[PDB]
């Protein structure tokens, strides 16, 4: 996966077209000084912009996009699609593609939706129309068939940096992104800050429990790291004696990857009482 | 005024006030209840500031300390985007792109009336003129434009079709120019008073929203940047931001006296007039009156509407006119109603009553509002009322006890008149120029419609085959003809006063009836699931007559003629109540008795009632 | 189903001649656009985000062109 962020603000991959289906080609970031962002605005490459026609997000707008009265579109990337984010699907009106519980709100995030279906205890969160909530643990969410995700990039009404669906376009997510603590049994999986992907609230103590009985060493790994403070911290811990493996923390970033020879790992999270950020996205991918 | 000139702007949940320069204080009023803040103006001379709640659907008011918090409209409002206040006159302005209409009434609430209504397709922004004695707004239609009138909803005219979704809509009084911000092409444009000599003001603004001026600078909004910004009013540079981090900032204005400057008649005694003071661009100035109300000849004072036809909802009892205008119809603004059932209205006292079916009792208001008053309380569970206007007295059925009961209009009881073991009266009309009463006979197994005096002799059925759900009924007396509606059968039957002639009108797209009236020679009715108030010509040379639609929530319906004083006082028991002291019946030949409910006998003066 | 002004979620919600676009913050039933009538085109694509006066879709063999700046539905 090539983003671990909800609109695609980490992308820096090699799609030069709006679609990969009966697309349009993406004009060059180094020959775009008609509009606001190009090269000459941002050298040191600030937000992933270069000598290239590939999609990007600098804006921090719902999704990634380029230049092309239409003088820009939305990019349809497959590989873009954080994980935990299941997908955007169809819907057709009765039954829901989630039967379990709805609710609407003004300020709707993606993780406020996903926090209220957790707190039924429902599996899956889907948000609509920007504003629209709805849990279940339906396992055919997907009954009235994948939409693009393009399709899926109305605004969440809490915050424009986030898609939260669009009209009868349910964008999923499974309740364990953001959550304070949980357990992941997987090969694979992503474990993101609390309250991901709005900025993770202060005085958070939450821990995560990571066991895939079998394997030899897990491999971590960093896409997103975005923690403000020295207070602040992220430790990985032995899951058996509980001694701290590492601490990572605004003033010490971490690698781009580490091996731990275990096959029980508890990823611990603490927020002090100063300043909030985006948080992190820890991808682990256990060996056998 | 010697304060220097500060700025207000609303932000859905709070209205806040800063300064002019860059950077400074911002303070919130501390208001009470604000949902969603959108339309925003005020008054120097009253030191009040006015605002329109989308959420609320509401126009409130209150001082700058935060005190005297009070709504001035809450009734008959969908999204009121746009409004003003006319300082002058002491009129409050508004747009609703919901309802369609730009409305006016007075600073505290009272005398509304609807200025547009025909041709409007969704009024956004409103500027007032009251020295000049115009109105300028913004529409949002299929074609945008912007366009002027008299504050009297007369001279109605396109200033400047060829525009976007216009917003913030100012006027620079002192210069002479209107400003407003476009959503669509996002920029600052400006024009003379005649939409005129147009010129862009700033063009490279990214999503200007708010706006409004002062001095030789305009102050506008910025939902991208989250900003509130000004600039040089005619050249469009000398830029600086005021104030940054605002999320979603609807409305922005000056508080200034010089803002609210100039004069006209309306300003002097309310120019003479009984309720409302509308400026004009020609001859000063115009009274209005208010909703439905008749102007008279001298132009000052005004007279409610003689002919009108009331309809009820759940929530709210409405009033509808038959003008060649097509009059809009207007929710009466009463605080008490909740949940209504039946309607009726007293001609004489001008004065609306009803039924709330929750919390059980007979109420009474006038189409004001005010003088609010409880007639029946309790068990006693009301079901329908019909409002005996000669003897003074409501004639209502009760669900509970199962009884035909009457009461005076001031509260005190008269008794019952119809009482049953297996009797279950409902639907009840009252005939008093003739002397009698109609009412529908739900017993288990076989309905049936029932004629009997007022007092409760004289009882025969009318009709007992062909019915299920005998559910409303209505009577014209001047030829002579009854009507009932049935919901189960589903259609509307027609008969003689006496039972004969048994006609059945329209037995097709009818769903569900609940309530009958006439006016005229047009039988009205209301159907419930259709949501429809239809009508069709009872004398059968015009069709059937589709009159409003999507009316969610029907009840009943009933027509209100203008009484004739003279003719009413040749009804024998108008004056003095026939000199009886209960009932007062009228004889097959013209001539009064004296009747007793119930648990009531007739004396040897024939005319109080005492018991056995 | 949903009638022009009512609350709609998604424009399935909604009678045939209507969509389900956002007003202020909440969606209801606005009609579809027929041709002549002023569609909304996009300056820049944070105002997509920041629209809260959304307008319905052009109808069946319409499309948002510009007028002949403000755009109109227009047949192909
Ligand atoms: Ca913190």
């Amino acid at each position: 996966p090539e983003c671990f962020t909800a609109n695609g603000a980490d992308y820096r991959g090699t799609q030069n077209w709006t679609a990969l289906q009966g697309g349009k080609p993406c004009l060059f970031w180094n020959e775009t000084f008609q509009h606001p962002y190009n090269t000459l605005k941002y050298p040191n490459g600030e937000g992933g912009l270069g000598e290239h026609n590939y999609c990007r997000n600098p804006d921090g707008d719902v999704s990634p996009w380029c230049y092309v009265g239409v003088y820009w579109k939305y990019c349809e990337i497959p590989a873009c699609q954080m994980p935990g984010n299941l997908g955007c699907y169809k819907d057709h009106g009765n039954p829901p593609p989630l039967t379990g519980t709805s609710k609407t709100s003004n300020k709707l995030t993606i993780q406020t939706c996903i926090s209220f279906c957790r707190s039924q205890r429902f599996k899956f969160a889907g948000m609509e129309s920007g504003y629209a909530c709805f849990c279940g643990n339906n396992p055919d969410y997907w009954k009235y068939g994948e939409a693009a995700s393009t399709e899926c990039n109305s605004v969440c009404f809490g915050d424009h940096t986030q898609p939260c669906g669009g009209d009868g376009r349910i964008i999923l997510f499974d309740t364990l992104v953001g959550a304070c603590g949980g357990n992941y049994s997987a090969m694979s999986s992503v474990v993101y800050s609390p309250d991901f992907p709005d900025t993770y609230a202060t005085g958070r103590v939450c821990y995560w429990t990571i066991r895939v009985p079998g394997a030899s060493h897990i491999h971590f790994s960093f896409p997103l790291f975005d923690i403000r403070d020295s207070a602040d911290m992220v430790e990985l811990l032995d899951g058996y004696t509980h001694r701290v493996l590492a601490r990572f923390h605004g003033r010490s970033r971490p690698p781009l990857s580490f091996n731990v020879s275990l096959d029980f790992v508890i990823l611990y999270f603490f927020s002090d009482r100063i300043n909030q950020a985006q948080g992190f996205a820890v991808l682990y991918q256990a060996v056998k | 005024a010697d304060p220097e000139a500060f700025l207000l702007f609303s932000r859905r949940a709070d209205i806040r006030r800063i300064s002019l320069e860059t950077n400074n204080n911002n303070v919130a009023i501390p208001l009470t209840g604000v949902k969603e803040a959108s339309a925003l103006d005020f008054d120097v001379t009253d030191n009040r500031i006015y605002w329109t709640d989308i959420s609320l659907k509401t126009i409130s008011r209150a001082f700058m300390n935060g005190s005297a918090l009070e709504h001035v409209v809450e009734f008959g409002l969908d999204y009121p985007e746009g409004m003003a206040v006319d300082w002058l006159g002491k009129n409050l302005y508004w747009a609703d792109t919901g309802t369609n209409r730009i409305e006016v009434s007075k600073l505290d609430g009272q005398h509304r009336q609807v200025l547009v209504w025909k041709d409007l397709d969704s009024p956004r922004a409103l500027a007032l003129d009251p020295a000049e004695g115009f109105m300028y707004w913004t529409e949002w239609g299929g074609k945008p434009k912007i366009d002027r009138a008299a504050m009297d909803g007369s001279e109605r005219t396109t200033l400047v079709p060829n525009v976007g979704r216009a917003n913030g809509l100012t006027i620079d009084y002192a210069k002479r120019r209107l400003y407003w911000t476009d959503l669509d092409t996002n920029l600052i444009e400006s024009s003379n008073m005649l939409g005129l000599n147009r010129e862009v003001i700033a063009d490279d603004l990214p999503h200007p929203f708010g706006l409004t001026q002062y001095q030789d600078y305009i102050y506008w909004t910025d939902w991208s940047r989250r900003s509130i910004e000004r600039a040089n009013k005619t050249s469009g540079q000398n830029r600086t931001i005021i104030q940054g981090h605002l999320d979603y900032v609807m409305d922005i204005l000056v508080f200034h006296s010089s803002r609210q400057s100039g004069w006209n008649e309306c300003a002097s005694s309310n120019g003479h007039c009984s309720h409302l003071c509308l400026a004009v661009p020609v001859g000063g100035f115009v009274c209005g009156c208010p909703a439905h109300y008749s102007l008279n000849a001298d132009n000052r004072t005004c007279s409610a509407p003689t002919t009108f036809l009331l309809f009820s909802q759940k929530s709210a009892i409405n009033r509808m006119v038959i003008d060649e205008q097509q009059s809009p119809d207007i929710i009466l603004p009463i605080h008490s109603l909740r949940n209504v059932r039946a309607i009726d209205y007293d001609p004489l006292d001008k004065q609306l009553y009803w039924i709330d079916s929750r919390q059980n009792m007979i109420r009474k208001a006038q189409e004001d509002g005010s003088q609010g008053f409880t007639v029946v309380v309790s068990e006693i569970q009301p079901y329908d009322l019909s409002i005996d206007i000669y003897s003074r007295y409501i004639y209502w059925t009760c669900e509970a006890t199962n009884v035909i009961n009457v009461t005076r209009l001031d509260g005190r009881s008269v008794g019952v008149v119809l009482k049953g073991e297996q009797d279950r009266p409902r639907a009840i009309v009252v005939n008093p120029e003739k002397g009698y009463m109609y009412f529908t006979n739900l017993q288990e197994r076989s309905p049936k419609i029932e004629r009997a005096a007022l007092d409760g002799t004289e009882r025969e059925v009318l009709f007992f085959s062909g019915l299920s759900k005998p559910i409303a009924l209505a009577l014209d007396s001047r030829l002579g003809k009854l009507f009932w509606a049935d919901s189960d059968l589903r259609r509307i039957e027609s008969s003689d006063l006496s039972g004969a002639n048994r006609i059945v009108l329209e037995d097709s797209n009818i769903l569900q009836p609940v309530g009958l009236t006439v006016f005229e020679n047009w039988l009205y009715w209301i159907d419930k699931q259709q949501q429809m108030i239809e009508k069709i010509d009872m004398t059968g040379r015009e069709g059937r007559t589709k009159v409003q639609a999507r009316i969610a929530q029907l009840s009943d319906i009933h027509a209100v003629k203008e009484l004739n004083l003279q003719e009413y006082r040749q009804h024998p028991c108008a004056q003095d109540n026939g000199g009886c002291s209960h009932i007062c019946l009228v004889k097959g030949d013209g001539t009064t008795r004296c009747s007793c409910p119930m648990h009531l006998v007739l004396l040897q003066d024939e005319l109080s009632c005492g018991e056995p | 189903k949903g009638q022009e002004g009512s609350v709609c979620l998604r424009s399935s919600d909604c009678a045939s001649g209507l969509c389900c676009a956002r007003h202020f913050w909440s969606k209801i039933c606005k009609p579809v656009l027929k041709e002549g009538q002023v569609c909304t085109k996009h300056r820049r694509k944070g105002s997509h985000g920041l629209e809260i006066f959304q307008r319905c879709y052009c109808g069946e063999g319409l499309s948002c062109r510009i007028q002949k700046r403000l755009h109109t539905c227009q047949r192909h």
